[PDB]
RNA sequence: GAAGACAUUGUCAGGUGGGGAGUUUGGCUGGGGCGGCACAUCUGUUAAACGAUAACGCAGAUGUCCUAAGGGGGGCUCAUG
RNA sequence: UUGACAUUGUGAAGAGACAUAGAGGGUGUAGAAUAAGUGGGAGCUUCGGCGCCAGUGAAAUACCACUACCUUUAUAGUUUC
RNA sequence: UUGACCUCAAAUCAGGUAGGAGUACCCGCUGAACUUAAGCAUAUCAAUAAGCGGAGGAAAAGAAACCAACCGGGAUUGC
């Protein structure tokens, strides 16, 4: 069982594992055949351009709230503010998310000049006559890339009024240490009578 | 420790065991193979000191069984009354906490400390329970 | 033979333990004297 | 009847005793001897009052 | 109450963490055993949903609604044809209803992650051994 | 409310200018109108109180709200159903005092 | 401990008011302990008995009898403390109404380790009956420190009764005396009392001559 | 007709329960069993004048005791004849 | 097998236990007397009387409180049988 | 007397529908032990095998009584 010096194994085969092996001999027929379904897909909707046009939109956790990426779809609020109702918009093809909501007053502004340029490139056909034949492009998320935006210019002047930012952070940490015992100080000072 | 642990064969005769938790000292001892191959088994039969009753158990011989601690001890009666001992140790102590015998023992004590002996008792501890178990007279120190 | 009986088995054909059964036995324990209050010949 | 455990025995005589009379009464218990238990604790204490009487 | 285990005299025959008879629970309810014998008894409708209308100490009390999906007042009405279609024949035998999902614990959230696509779904998804062409 | 710009702290976080969304008729689903509370008050009326209401009207009458919330904690699930339930029966005893 | 320091000093304030300004008294007054234990019985449960030395004593001037031999007799007629020899307790000679009147005479009693084996059988039981048992004293020890000692003697003992009483001290000692003395007098009595603090029914202090004061 | 809000039934809780279930039932050892402990240790010897060194080798011992029977200082000399 | 809760509704009586509001009560003999016990107490006094020394009695007597055990009334009482 | 309503029936009444098979994959119920722990009872094997009920070309799940604690994300499924 155990033996020379090596590290210690943790190996989860004490069930009947070979009963359930999943080896993918598949993947490039299933992508021969995924390549297939969006060609057909396309012909099928021969002038739309095969994906709903996304937001772009903060991620969540501290982790990665310094990337924006795309999100599911428009908020309400940027549709209406792109001045076109919601269900239009998901007629002419842009993906409206009803559940998400604008605190940001920058992904607004880039939402609605998203929305802005979509409705520029666009060409809406009438519903019932000539059908203008356009050449579809594939790939709206290609036409709209989504771009990271510049935070800051890469030369300034120094400004420094003596704080080291290393005394500013400990300061920070600490009266939020302290926070609550101060105002349970407080509240029983003022309580002294 | 009140209790400390025993072996089976370890124990003999006129010594103190706990059967049942009950301080008891055995009179019987008898030792039986089980089967020709196998261990003997102990069967002890003892008594309860306090209440007199007969409590048998049979046990493997390399088994464990408690043992209790038992002091007797020594005390010159002050007064019998409501059926609790006054006694008196040497160094001048003082004990009233122990109940009168209510047995022969106790009629008889009763009686020589009406016609007024000086009486020596005989009181022993075990796990928590105290009683009085005899007496006798004081030969000389009159 | 014990496989068959509560009173089976035994180097001489005896009973064992007492054959007064409690009321409060089970099934397979009521083999004898169920519940007698008394035993023996009354003179 | 409002000592500790006696309602539990007497529910019993309700339950099988209901419908007897006193001599089968008498000669159940005579022949279960609950009665010469019961002699027995009253002569008890017979003899706890007769042995003051004697130390007197 | 609960379901007996139903063992001959109450042998398991196995270790003795199994040895339990009486205390066992069953694992649906009485609202969707009540609604599966109504389905058995009339097979040809298709069980909507059920509700409690009264219990004593012996029996619990059930409502059932069933839609009859040959009548043609079924199979027009487009808000009720679904019900027509073969993929909800016994609704109430494959846990499909509202007590059914509750007992088999279909719900959002952290608190059912054991169960929340299916539990022995989620348990061969996460029992299988994947490999790849090019070993990862 | 706003953040501080810098990583920990109490109001930890990146400045961004705030737009204030409008409000969601979802979260307003516990409100109560005026049908409903009308409602509320005419089958109150019919149906009257059950027992362990009225015994608790006999707690606030006799032994006051702290036996009264104590036994309402037994009788409910939590202590907040049991004060909201000892302060509405405290309302129906001074209504119908008052009647 | 139920009972707080605060509430002592508060209770001990008006009973030293009403001792000392108001209704004054010629005798010195005893200040009193009375205690009732609840949920407990004597025939049952151990009878508990101990006894503590108070700092300050509560009663100087206590009538004390000392039962000795030669050295503790003439070691007594320098402690000034009243004795009788084996010799007189052999005059005695057992009669019972002057054992009595002795008794009566004296509250407590000192013996000596070699005549305290003798003292039941020159005296009776009428001592325990009373309980006024003589205390014991060696040759090594100071009398007058032990005359000070059972003077300032404190004995929680059961009986039958299933309610004490205690002289805690004087009226006249200090309040902060008074309060720590009543004080480690209650620890000592629940330190005795099994299941401490619930099977205590009543404390009452008082003082002689005095109205009570309830403390729990 | 009888019985009656008691039985019954449901769920918990205490007792009883080899009727039944599952499992266990040390080691060393001039075979195993009984006996013993050579199973954790200590002194002398075997032990072959560094150290190490076996046997169910020999002669014994341990599971405690002590607020002094620990620490420091001073004075004195013991068994025996 | 025993208990609780539910099934479980409708009515009358009789007991018991607590909360806190208050009342009265205690006779072997001896001893001036009716000694429930404890603990303090040598001075308290309202009478200048009662205790104390002293009598008897296991237990002693004024003047204080406490604790049991009894009986005893009442509550928009709390409850159990 | 007559005519309703409610509830419950009967018809070889008019028209329909269910059962059984298959079961690799799917949705549930029920449910072990061998084995591993160098013994063994919790544990493990395994929420598996066997048993039972019910579908489709997929099924199931699915448009938050969600995740989060951030400058917040946004049905389900799969990698
Ligand atoms: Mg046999
Ligand atoms: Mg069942």
């Amino acid at each position: 069982a155990i033996s020379k010096n090596l590290p210690i194994l943790k190996n989860h085969f004490r069930k009947h594992w070979q009963e359930r092996v999943k080896v993918h001999f598949d993947q490039a027929g299933k992508k021969v055949s995924r390549r297939n379904a969006r060609a057909t897909r396309a012909a099928k909707i021969a002038p739309r351009p095969l994906d709903l046009l996304r937001p772009v939109v903060r991620a969540p956790t501290v982790k990665y709230n310094r990337k924006v990426r795309a999100g599911r779809g428009f908020t309400l609020a940027e549709v209406k503010a792109a001045g076109l109702t919601a269900a239009y918009a998901r007629t002419i093809g842009i993906a409206v998310d009803h559940r998400r909501q604008n605190r940001n007053q920058e992904i607004f502004d880039a939402n609605v000049q998203r929305l802005k340029e979509y409705q520029s490139k666009i060409i809406v056909f009438p519903r019932n006559g000539k059908a203008p034949e356009a050449e579809q492009v594939l790939s709206a998320a290609a036409t709209f890339p989504i771009a990271q935006p510049a935070t800051d210019v890469e030369a300034r002047a120094v400004q420094d009024n003596g704080e080291s930012a290393f005394r500013t952070l400990r300061l920070a940490r600490s009266e939020k240490k302290f926070r609550g015992i101060r105002e349970k100080r407080a509240r029983e000072k003022a309580e002294a009578e | 420790s009140a209790t400390y642990p025993m072996q089976c064969s370890a124990l003999r005769k006129n010594g103190f065991v706990v059967i049942k938790s009950r301080p008891c000292k055995i009179v019987d001892m008898s030792t039986s193979k089980t089967g020709k191959h196998g261990h003997a088994k102990v069967h002890l039969v003892a008594i309860d000191i306090f209440t007199g009753k007969k409590l048998e158990d049979l046990s493997p011989s390399t088994h464990n069984m408690e043992v209790p601690v038992v002091k007797r001890n020594e005390y010159q009666l002050l007064d019998i009354d409501d059926g609790f001992l006054s006694l008196m140790n040497m160094d001048g102590d003082t004990k009233d906490d122990v109940k009168a015998p209510e047995g022969e023992l106790g009629d008889s004590l009763q009686t020589a400390f009406d016609e007024g002996k000086d009486l020596m008792v005989t009181i022993i501890s075990a796990m928590g329970e105290e009683a009085a178990i005899s007496f006798k007279e004081a030969a000389r120190t009159d | 033979n014990p496989v068959d009986h509560p009173h089976g088995g035994g180097n001489h054909q005896h009973i064992g333990k007492a054959s007064t059964i409690s009321r409060g036995a089970v099934s397979g324990q009521k083999a004898g004297l169920i519940a007698a209050r008394r035993t023996g010949l009354l003179r | 009847s409002n000592v500790r455990g006696k309602r539990g025995k007497l529910k019993k005589i309700q339950k099988k005793y209901a419908d007897q009379d006193e001599t089968e009464r008498l000669l159940r218990l005579e022949a279960l001897g609950t009665l010469k238990g019961i002699e027995k604790q009253q002569q008890r204490k017979k003899e706890e009052i007769m042995k003051r009487e004697v130390r007197e | 109450g609960n379901r007996k285990r139903p063992v001959p005299k109450g042998a398991t025959y196995g270790k003795p963490t199994n040895q339990g008879v009486n205390e066992l629970k069953y694992q649906r309810s009485l609202r969707a055993t009540a609604e599966e014998r109504v389905g058995r008894r009339a097979a040809n409708l298709r069980v909507l949903n059920s509700y409690w209308v009264n219990q004593d100490s012996t029996y619990k009390y059930f409502e059932v609604i069933l839609v009859d999906p040959q009548h043609k007042a079924i199979r027009r009405d487009a808000r009720y044809n679904w019900i027509c279609d073969p993929v909800h024949k016994h609704r109430e035998a494959r846990g499909l209803t509202a007590t059914g999902k509750k007992s088999r614990g279909i719900n959002k959230g952290h608190k059912f992650n054991n169960t929340k696509a299916g539990r022995r779904k989620t348990w061969k998804r996460q029992n299988t051994l994947s490999l790849w062409r090019y070993r990862k | 409310t706003v953040k501080t710009g810098i990583a920990i702290g109490l109001n930890k976080g990146k400045k961004v200018t705030s737009m204030t969304p409008a409000p969601k008729i979802s979260y307003k689903k516990g409100a109560a109108s005026n049908r409903t509370k009308f409602v509320r008050s005419l089958v109150r009326e019919i149906a009257g109180l059950s027992p362990y209401e009225r015994r608790l009207i006999d707690l606030i009458r006799n032994s006051g709200e702290k036996r009264a919330r104590k036994v309402a904690k037994k009788r409910l699930g939590s202590f907040t159903r049991a004060k909201a339930k000892v302060e509405e029966m405290n309302n129906i005893i001074a209504a119908s005092r008052r009647h | 401990s139920k009972i707080t320091s605060s509430q002592v000093r508060e209770h001990v304030k008006e009973l030293l008011k009403y001792s000392n300004e108001t209704k004054k008294r010629n005798f010195l007054e005893t200040v009193e302990l009375q205690v009732g234990l609840k949920n407990y019985d004597p025939q049952r449960d151990k009878r508990f008995s101990g006894s503590l030395k108070l700092p300050n004593c509560p009663r100087p001037n206590m009538s004390i009898c000392i039962f000795g031999d030669a050295f503790d007799v003439d070691r007594a007629k320098s402690c000034g403390v009243d004795a009788m020899s084996v010799d007189d307790l052999k005059k005695l000679n057992k009669n019972k109404k002057l054992i009595k009147k002795l008794s009566k005479k004296y509250n407590a009693f000192i013996a000596s380790e070699v005549l305290i084996k003798q003292v039941p059988r020159l005296l009776g039981p009428q001592l325990s009956k009373a309980g006024k048992f003589p205390t014991p004293v060696s040759h090594n020890d100071d009398l007058y420190g032990k005359v000070t000692d059972v003077r300032s003697t404190i004995k929680f003992q059961l009986k039958k009764v299933l309610c004490l009483a205690v002289a805690v001290g004087n009226v006249e000692m200090e309040e902060d005396v008074l309060v720590n003395q009543i004080l480690m007098s209650v620890n000592f009595f629940v330190s005795l009392l099994k299941k401490n603090w619930q099977n205590v029914g009543s404390l009452v202090v008082k003082s002689s001559m005095g109205p009570a004061f309830r403390l729990y």
